[PDB]
């Protein structure tokens, strides 16, 4: 049930702003950072929404005007699509799958250019969609530098230390239009996902749902993304998608969602909710040290087999046929 | 075999390096 | 067409002594050891029957009486079965497949005991079958030692040298009853198979027929053997067995068949042909050093993946399910 | 990955060792 905004400002959102899917879900717990149960969840690599970390407190005032005015003149990656779906793809892997045609295109532009583009679409009633996704770096301006330094490093550094994580590799700034969707995928880093402006519905699946989510081949550009079109699921190709069960929540300004490494996540900016802003915090996982093996360890194993085969056969397109030859009439 | 890389939906100063420089 | 025995002693065998199978075959070339084409075949790891190596010339006089009298008092492995099929199995792998029930049993006995056993079966018209398969070692007697030293080491040592092979690991003595069959399998060593007494029909398949022959899982006791029952092929489980094509020949006293490493072979002692005697020569293959990869190199790869998975998962029975999880809806 | 062992339808003096001793 949608939370009530302080000062009797009404429900933050309603059901009609959520897209409709074929699978059930249960809620991700929303807890205080001081609550021992929250610590227990993170320790165990289970998702939790923390409501009071103040992780990005200084960024809560961010909006397009403030950012355009202060974020500097560095380049920003902006994806353009004609669909609500922004399927991530790795450009370096495109040569090995000549037949892959991306539904979204990347363009590098200045921030003010991104804003202007957003403005032209609105005014002309265009259907085009943009999604800015850019790692925060040294070209940001002084005020942004001041804001960034004001993030709650004390709290997050302790988390990093307590969990034995590796280094912070980056902070991705995400600015999306209402209705934008990042289709289901998993990342190989730990993530504290800090919501800043607007609302995002986040649907997560544990690593043990690998069999229901059908990730692309490792060498395909959409490595780590699910092949299933959540809007039109092909049960003939992906029969176990009928058994998938998610954990969901809607995060708003001030909320931080722990997205544990290897956990699948599908993220959508609420329909008619305006633009969204998020900053994530990606950390390398702890080192690999006991049976039974965890789901995520089996995932790691499968990825490695795929990678080794690709290298040994000298052509990633030969991976499938060898794998098939290995199992038919033998293990299946 | 159980070892893992660090790939995410983003290309490879930033992160820890950005913070310290600042 | 069956060869004619010298001195007008008639055909060495006839068609009716061969079992009937579902697949076609072509003949393996029979050539002189001095013929350059023979050398070309061996060099290329293709089978050839050599008719005049004199490799085991001194063993041509061997028969049960001579061997009982001279082969010493060491132990001999003798397999007993109630079927003509002597499917090889690795006893060390039996613990991991508790449900595997061998159709043949191994018994260690003295040579004279093997002979006596053969005698009792004949006299009592029993249906039991025996197959002696024993590595030649230090307990053999002086006359056998004299015979063994009289093998054509000059010729075979040159082969070993020319092909870059590793060491001779052993010589297996095989003494079988008429009608005995060693079901299709491949070995990971190079083999010169030297026929001594009686006739054996040998059906070989190249390594690129892996997909048609369905070897057991690597951790199963029947690793390297085909799961297909050549006498009653299950096309539902093994559909590509319908595409198998063999190379065949019948070897007799004096013949040597080069069975190249990784080549499948099915070997049968002719029906109503009396006992057979063979001595093989197993050599480790050359060292692994270029694309495209050979069929046998892909086989090596598949074996290694199976082995690594077994070790990493800590339980070989988990190999199949992981492999299936890897490919369904992803590579198949 | 392309490396191979030396297994055959037989368990592991003999071979080269037998010959030289003799
Ligand atoms: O917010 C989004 O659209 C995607 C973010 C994401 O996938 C991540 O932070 O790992
Ligand atoms: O002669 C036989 O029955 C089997 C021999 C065999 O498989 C081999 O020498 O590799
Ligand atoms: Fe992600
Ligand atoms: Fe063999």
């Amino acid at each position: 049930e949608p939370r009530e905004e302080a000062g009797a400002l009404g429900p933050a959102w309603d059901e009609s702003q959520l897209r409709s899917y074929s699978f059930p879900t249960r809620p991700i717990p929303r807890l205080s950072q001081s609550d021992p149960r929250a610590e227990e969840l993170i320790e165990n690599e289970e998702p939790v929404v923390l409501t009071d970390t103040n992780l990005v407190y200084p960024a809560l005032k961010w909006d397009l005007e403030y950012l355009q005015e202060n974020i500097g003149n560095g380049d920003f990656s902006v994806y353009s699509a004609s669909t609500h779906k922004f399927l991530y793809y790795d450009e370096k892997k495109m040569a090995n799958f000549q037949n892959f045609k991306p539904r979204s295109n990347r363009e590098e532009m200045k921030f003010h250019e991104f804003v202007e583009k957003l403005q032209d679409i609105q005014q002309r009633g265009g259907e085009e969609r943009l999604y800015l996704q850019q790692t925060l770096n040294d070209t940001v301006g002084r005020k942004i530098v001041m804001d960034f330094l004001g993030f709650n490093w004390n709290w997050i550094n302790k988390q990093q230390g307590k969990r034995g994580w590796g280094q912070l590799t980056s902070n991705l700034l995400l600015i999306g239009m209402e209705g934008n969707v990042t289709p289901a995928h998993y990342d190989e880093q730990q993530n504290f996902f800090a919501q800043i402006k607007g609302y995002k519905r986040c649907i997560l699946f544990p690593p043990d749902q690998f069999e229901c989510l059908y990730p692309y081949p490792v060498h395909h550009p959409c490595d780590r993304q699910s092949q299933v079109d959540f809007d039109n699921p092909d049960y003939e190709r992906f029969p176990n998608f009928q058994n998938v069960v998610g954990y969901e929540t809607v995060v708003g300004p001030g909320d931080v969602l722990y997205i544990p490494m290897y956990w699948w996540h599908h993220i959508e900016s609420l329909l008619n909710g305006g633009i969204t802003i998020t900053v994530n915090f990606w950390y390398k996982g702890a080192p690999t040290p006991e049976y039974p093996l965890k789901a995520h360890q089996k995932v790691a194993i499968m990825r490695n087999i795929e990678k080794m085969l690709g290298e040994a056969l000298g052509n990633p397109q030969e991976v499938g046929p060898l794998l098939n030859t290995m199992i038919k009439g033998r293990y299946n | 075999l159980t070892s893992y890389d660090c790939e995410v939906n983003a290309p490879i100063l930033q992160g820890e390096e950005l913070l310290r420089a600042l």
